[PDB]
């Protein structure tokens, strides 16, 4: 529980690395760790545990700019077309 | 040592509005896909509603002089006051522009 | 001089009068018609 | 001259064409010959 360090105005220093680094996700307020329920398409339900499990590290894989843009376009078009369908139904 | 605004940097344009006797911060934003017109995203209520800075960020492409600009359309630099800047939308890849058309929201003189 | 005058006038849009100021100002035709009505209507044209 | 086109566009934005057409279409008040051959000419400094 190192806490929260001072806010730095700038690009900062490189700490968390894609692929190489291993990360554990912790809720800020409750402090619980995000783990797998290990219950039975893996479909392993994600829960919060006070202690967690032995293998909880998460690696990071950055998405390509094309894929990110496509995902956001998908979200926007889904929203707009749902609005259009609801208007036609109204 | 105060940092200086260079060209190849990602920034957001903010404006402060005092409406109904409340001082809150707004940021310029644009969807880009399916809606070219710009709008405002509130950033003051960050603790309650997350701002969408992805459609708010812009990148400075060029900061060349005004006479250089006239010459250009005739045929990591540091920003200086008076230059003509090019603002590329980070998400849509588009450029901020003064649209000729106007919504005509009782202004009749603004674009 | 024309460019400077136009720039100053558009910087100060109040120079165009009630009409042409926008923000609810009616058209120039409407302003002219209302001024004609004032001209042919006493008690609004002179002191009285 | 980009400045010239800019100034012309600004002036066009300020004054719509239809307003000018309507103001030009507005009619004057013709002087009237009345009984006894008397000319009644409305005061120029009071009207259109």
């Amino acid at each position: 529980d190192v806490g929260v360090r001072k806010e730095v105005d700038g690009m900062g220093t490189s700490e968390i690395k894609y692929g190489d680094s291993v990360c554990y996700i912790q809720h800020v307020d409750t402090g619980l760790w995000l783990t797998y329920q290990s219950v039975d398409s893996i479909q392993r339900k994600a829960i919060m545990h006070h202690e967690g499990h032995m293998d909880d590290g998460i690696s990071l894989s950055r998405s390509q700019h094309e894929e990110s843009r496509t995902a956001r376009v998908i979200r926007s078009t889904v929203f707009l077309f749902n609005r259009f369908i609801r208007g036609l139904d109204a | 040592e105060i940092q200086f605004l260079r060209t190849d940097d990602e920034v957001v344009l903010q404006c402060t509005a005092t409406i109904h006797k409340e001082q809150q911060k707004l940021c310029l934003a644009a969807e880009g896909f399916g809606n070219r017109l710009c709008f405002l995203e509130s950033t003051s209520n960050s603790k309650n509603v997350p701002p969408d800075l992805s459609i708010c960020t812009f990148v400075l492409e060029q900061s060349l002089s005004v006479r250089a600009l006239q010459e250009m359309l005739a045929n990591h630099r540091t920003l200086l006051y008076g230059h003509a800047i090019l603002l590329r939308h980070s998400y849509s890849g588009m450029y901020l522009c003064c649209l000729s058309t106007s919504r005509s929201s009782t202004d009749k003189l603004a674009f | 001089n024309a460019n400077v005058v136009v720039r100053l006038l558009i910087r100060r849009p109040e120079c165009f009068g009630p009409a042409l100021r926008g923000e609810g100002g009616n058209g120039l035709l409407a302003a002219m018609e209302e001024a004609i009505k004032i001209a042919e209507d006493p008690s609004r044209d002179g002191p009285s | 001259k980009g400045e010239a086109i800019r100034i012309r566009s600004i002036l066009r934005s300020l004054i719509p064409l239809g307003d000018l057409v309507g103001v030009i279409s507005i009619a004057f008040q013709m002087p009237t010959i009345a009984k006894d051959g008397n000319v009644v000419e409305p005061d120029m400094s009071a009207g259109f």
